[PDB]
């Protein structure tokens, strides 16, 4: 799901 | 493609009372991504509900969502009159985003006939090689009229058009108006002209006419 | 968060229209940025998306191979491309980016739209820029009058009554668009009979595209 993209983005970039 | 149905398209209700308005989607939505917004004419959607029932910070906690899979609800506790607006759910459960075809919440209020009033061309526009008449359809609820037009007595078609006023603010009526355009050279060719108007609150159609 | 987009334009069938939306405050490159349409008097509808950081768009199947989102981080802009024009595109274009969760603009996505673009409308059309002709619709205890502006291009129209203070039982209609791709509408007001004798009304019409500016006296 493309819509769930920017969320794994936001997870990935605070850590 | 996930189909989203809402269903009533419309719903007339009155200032205080509550609404449910449904979305059924034709597969289940995955993570109940599920979103509502709120339009109002001329006016950019605003967003409601998201994730099915998680509310933005900022929208009255009046509306609430709830469901799962492919049946959704968005709730109004109390219409307020700002309330009364086009509402349209969405789902992002895929990379294929839809939405459904909106339901509009409309003011309930008592059957009103419309006024009906015609006029004839100006003479201005006559001069011009031109006749347009315009039949007037005045507040009236709800909102389902009809107009036919009629020329010494035949009925009229693809000769015209028509445009509904948004549901009054203030009293909940709507207007509607219908022109019908023929060369000038054409209208000269008859005497009567007439708009016949049906609507609900007439037990029999209304004509107005005039005599060229 | 804003969306600010380029104004209105009319396109020739066929043609291709770009149109573009700045985003100022939060995050430009990793939030979700979307098009979603509506056709005059019809519903949303979802075009695609793209999120900058990656170049990864997503287009509606039906759009595929007819659209080209694009984003440019060093001015958060980001653009619809929409090619091989028709009428049934003629639609107010909106861009949209994601909400976010909690406090500032830099928190969780929520995929949603909750920042939305004032809207683009593209007409697509072959007429060109018309002003309208203005004429009365003459009155006959209440009595109906109104203007018929009738034949211009493109919209909008504005239509006011004696420069705004008389509001009371106006009716300003959607305008139509004639066979001849040019459109019209019609203003009317509802009023006492008696005050035909007491009282002058005059319909103050505006089409900026053409400059009419018309200021017609209604009268018996």
């Amino acid at each position: 799901n493309w819509f769930d993209i920017t969320n794994w983005l936001w997870y990935i970039k605070k850590k | 493609e996930i189909v989203l149905t809402q269903s009533p398209g419309t719903q007339s209700l009155s200032p205080g009372e509550r609404a449910t308005l449904s979305c059924r989607a034709s597969q289940s939505v995955g993570n109940n991504k599920l979103a509502w917004y709120q339009q109002r004419p001329g006016q950019a959607p605003r967003l409601l509900i998201y994730g099915a029932s998680s509310r933005p910070s900022g929208v009255a906690d009046r509306f609430s969502g709830s469901g799962s899979g492919t049946d959704f609800t968005l709730t109004i506790s109390r219409l307020e009159p700002e309330d009364f607006a086009v509402y349209y759910c969405q789902q992002y459960g895929q990379s294929l985003s839809t939405f459904g075809q909106g339901t509009k919440v409309e003011v309930k209020r008592t059957v009103a006939a419309p006024s009906v009033f015609i006029f004839p061309p100006s003479d201005e526009q006559l001069k011009s090689g031109t006749a347009s008449v315009v039949c007037l359809l005045n507040n009236f609820y709800p909102r389902e009229a009809k107009v036919q037009w009629k020329v010494d007595n035949a009925l009229q078609s693809g000769n015209s058009q028509e445009s509904v006023t948004e549901q009054d603010s203030k009293d909940s009526t709507y207007s509607l108006s219908s022109t019908l355009t023929l060369s000038k050279a054409d209208y000269e060719k008859h005497k009567v002209y007439a708009c016949e108007v049906t609507h609900q609150g007439l037990s029999s159609p209304v004509t107005k006419s005039f005599n060229r | 968060v804003q969306l600010v987009q380029s104004g209105a334009e009319v396109k020739r069938p066929g043609s291709s229209v770009t149109v573009s939306c700045k985003a100022s405050g939060g995050s430009f490159s990793t939030y979700a940025l979307s098009w979603v349409r509506q056709a005059p008097g019809r519903g949303l509808e979802w075009m695609g998306g793209v999120i900058p950081l990656l170049t990864i768009t997503n287009y509606a199947p039906r759009f595929q191979g007819r659209i080209t989102i694009t984003a440019d981080r060093s001015t958060s802009t980001a653009y619809l491309e929409l090619n091989s024009l028709r009428p049934e595109d003629t639609a107010v274009y909106y861009c949209a980016r994601e909400g976010t969760t909690g406090w500032g603009w830099l928190g969780k996505p929520i995929g949603a739209f909750a920042h939305w673009g004032q809207g683009t409308l593209v007409t697509v059309s072959s007429a060109s820029t018309k002003g309208p002709s203005v004429f009365p619709l003459a009155p006959s205890g209440t009595a109906a009058l109104g203007c018929l502006v009738k034949d211009y291009f493109p919209e909008p129209v504005t239509v006011s009554w004696n420069s705004g203070a008389l509001t009371s039982g106006v009716h300003t209609f959607p305008a139509v668009l004639q066979s001849s791709g040019l459109y019209s509408l019609s203003s009317v007001v509802t009023v006492p009979s008696s005050s035909l004798g007491t009282q002058t009304y005059i319909c103050n019409v505006n089409h900026k595209p053409s400059n009419t500016k018309v200021d017609k006296k209604v009268e018996p």
